[PDB]
């Protein structure tokens, strides 16, 4: 449908981290990266539009020389947490002499009705208690959109050794995922408490946690 | 014994024209020479006569998307070094990088020759080029350049 | 209209399905796919090699018109189960008039010490028992390579209402995944035994089963 472009700089527009959009102590940023800027036309211009309304206040970094002898230039627009969640479009317009016409890229939060995750912690299987380490599982399902943050905690500090699957599309159009916390078996049997924490837009205070311990 | 264009390393389907002051691999020809659309068989040693018998001049025909052409591979300090990143059928090449010893040295949005006007000992190393034919990443083979005094 | 296709066609070479390599009754296939074949130069010639030696048993599929006026053109080589698992390289060589030379592509099983999967079934959280469906969970971890197949059954019949996460790289270089089977709560309350079936080269007879029921 769209006739393909020739050489020239290229533009990549990146959204904010989910966890940054949801906790108000954090500062979420939209990031507009221009690569393949030649030394012959190294000057790059960033215009930034929210829903159509130009904004200024974007903080443009200075061009950095890449190992392949091209320039790379980043512009970082700080975003208001609620503007992102209400789903306002963010537009990076990149202008440069090697471009016949400026390049525009747009991003926004995935559209669709938000849905609250259900969170269930699952102890280690009985068969696993044979091993030196064991697996505490946190199942998170029924969420939409797929934007989410999941962490494990214990005694107020973040647990180290955990991996979380990518979001998977369940058959009702919602998403689930699983996160696995691996701990030494001593800590489980000695009876410490482990929490699985979940941040998602459709939860009250964008937060919930669920405890897990032996009994 | 003159090549038009000068490039002794060429690609399949490249036009060559050959000027005199013919023997192909020491053997007689059809005519008294235009290579319309080269093939690997057109490679080898070439010599000329109508005058005396000329020196031996080599024509290498290669297979590939890209070929790093030059008038020679050994240069004097301060000589001009002309590189052409030649694409098969002159197919449009974009985002072209010329590399030296594994590091991009010059970048071009559209294909362009990389002319170094004044060679130095820093310019010794292995070079290749690369780029995009549409959406396809393609690279030429390497060629060793060495700089002497 | 037509696209320019300046670089000619591209090749994507795909492996067999994990279950097809592991059950002797099934037929594993390597599939060479060629895209961006033009209308004007549509013929594709295939040469197939196993550890460098040419083989002639490949199947030629009719070419397929795509909705951008190119052909998708495919060749399918069935393979020997043991060869694939023994790490034989399968080379697809693709010839077309819009290329300066043949494109060659290779594929083998991932290399490195195979590691046995550990399989663990996990009953629903007590908090899910209020719902009308429950989630039975199968954790499969500690396996290498990532090639694996997971299915569920009850009482000699397949249970198909499940979803499985992709394999995830764990911190020791092995892989894990979760599979979630969703069943009507009545069925779990009746005392029915559900089973997680896992296939992987590092298992005995390429097969193992763990079971899960009300206690
Ligand atoms: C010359 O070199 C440069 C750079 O050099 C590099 O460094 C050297 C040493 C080498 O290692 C070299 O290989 C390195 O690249 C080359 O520049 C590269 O150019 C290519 C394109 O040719 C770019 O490739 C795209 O990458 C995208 C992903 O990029 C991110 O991830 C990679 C790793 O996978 C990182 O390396 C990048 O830096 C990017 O990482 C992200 O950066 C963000 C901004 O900082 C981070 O977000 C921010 O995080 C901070 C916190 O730090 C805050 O929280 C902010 O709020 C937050 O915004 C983010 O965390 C970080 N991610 C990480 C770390 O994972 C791909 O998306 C893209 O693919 C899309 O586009 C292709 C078209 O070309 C297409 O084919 C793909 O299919 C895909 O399609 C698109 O899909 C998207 C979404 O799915 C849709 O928009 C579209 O539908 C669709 N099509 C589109 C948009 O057209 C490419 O793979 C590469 O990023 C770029 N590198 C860098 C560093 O800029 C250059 O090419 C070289 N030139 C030559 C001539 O050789
Ligand atoms: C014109 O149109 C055509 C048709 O396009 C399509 O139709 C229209 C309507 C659109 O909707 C469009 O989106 C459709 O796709 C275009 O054709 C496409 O071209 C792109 C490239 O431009 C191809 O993209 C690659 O896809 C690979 C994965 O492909 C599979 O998955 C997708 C879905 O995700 C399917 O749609 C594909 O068909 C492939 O599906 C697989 O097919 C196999 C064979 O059928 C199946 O295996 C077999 O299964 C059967 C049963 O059916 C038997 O059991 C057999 O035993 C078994 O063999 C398999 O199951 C099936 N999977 C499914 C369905 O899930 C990507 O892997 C690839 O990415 C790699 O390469 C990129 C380079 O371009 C690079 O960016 C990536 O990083 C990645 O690179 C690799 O990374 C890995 C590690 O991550 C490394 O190991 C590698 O080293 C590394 N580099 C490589 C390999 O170079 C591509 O994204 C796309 O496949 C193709 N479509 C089709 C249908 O073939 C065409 O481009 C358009 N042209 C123009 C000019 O517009
Ligand atoms: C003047 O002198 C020069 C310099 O000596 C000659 O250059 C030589 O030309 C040869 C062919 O014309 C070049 O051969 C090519 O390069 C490969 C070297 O690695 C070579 O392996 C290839 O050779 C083919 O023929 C062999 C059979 O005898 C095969 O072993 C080989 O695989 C190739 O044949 C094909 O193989 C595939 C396998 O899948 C078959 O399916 C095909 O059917 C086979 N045939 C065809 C037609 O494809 C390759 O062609 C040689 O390298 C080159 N040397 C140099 C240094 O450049 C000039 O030709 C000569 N000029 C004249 C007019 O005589
Ligand atoms: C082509 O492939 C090389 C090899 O990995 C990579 O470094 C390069 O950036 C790719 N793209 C271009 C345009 O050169
Ligand atoms: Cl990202």
């Amino acid at each position: 449908p769209a006739p393909e472009l020739l050489g020239g700089p290229s533009v990549f527009l990146f959204p904010p981290k989910p966890k940054d959009t949801l906790m108000i102590s954090r500062t979420p940023e939209v990031t507009c990266v221009v690569v393949d800027v030649s030394h012959e036309d190294p000057e790059v211009k960033f215009n930034w539009y929210v829903d159509g309304v130009e904004v200024h206040n974007a903080k443009t970094k200075p061009r950095e020389e890449q190992w392949n002898s091209t320039y790379r230039v980043v512009s970082v627009l700080t975003v208001l947490h609620q503007d992102w969640l209400n789903g306002k479009e963010y537009k990076c317009k990149v202008s440069n002499k090697a471009l016949p016409a400026p390049i525009e890229k747009t991003i926004s939060k995935a559209k669709g009705q938000p849905r609250e995750p259900q969170v269930y912690t699952l102890p280690p299987s009985r068969d696993e208690l044979t091993k030196n380490q064991v697996s505490l599982t946190c199942l998170v399902k029924g969420f939409y959109p797929s934007d989410i943050a999941v962490e494990w905690e214990s005694n107020g500090q973040p647990e180290n050794n955990y991996k979380t699957t990518p979001p998977v599309l369940d058959s009702d159009g919602s998403f689930f995922l699983y996160s696995k916390l691996t701990v030494d078996k001593s800590r489980w049997q000695q009876g410490n408490v482990f929490s699985c924490s979940v941040m998602h837009e459709a939860l009250h205070n964008h937060y919930t946690q669920k405890s897990l311990s032996l009994s | 014994v003159f090549l038009e264009p000068q490039w002794y390393r060429v690609l399949e389907k490249d036009s060559v024209t050959l000027k005199c002051q013919w023997f192909h691999n020491e053997s007689l020809i059809s005519s008294q020479y235009f290579i319309d659309a080269a093939t690997v068989d057109d490679s080898g040693e070439y010599r000329c006569q109508t005058s005396t018998l000329s020196d031996p001049v080599q024509l290498e025909v290669h297979i590939g998307w890209l070929l790093l052409q030059a008038p020679r591979w050994v240069f004097k300090e301060e000589d001009p070094i002309h590189l052409r990143c030649h694409s098969w059928k002159n197919t449009a090449l974009h985002k072209v990088t010329y590399l030296q010893n594994g590091k991009g040295r010059k970048y071009f949005h559209h294909n362009s020759d990389f002319y170094i006007p004044k060679a130095t000992l820093k310019d010794s190393g292995s070079y290749f080029c690369r780029g995009l034919v549409g959406s396809k990443n393609v690279s030429s083979e390497t060629v060793q350049i060495t700089i002497t005094q």
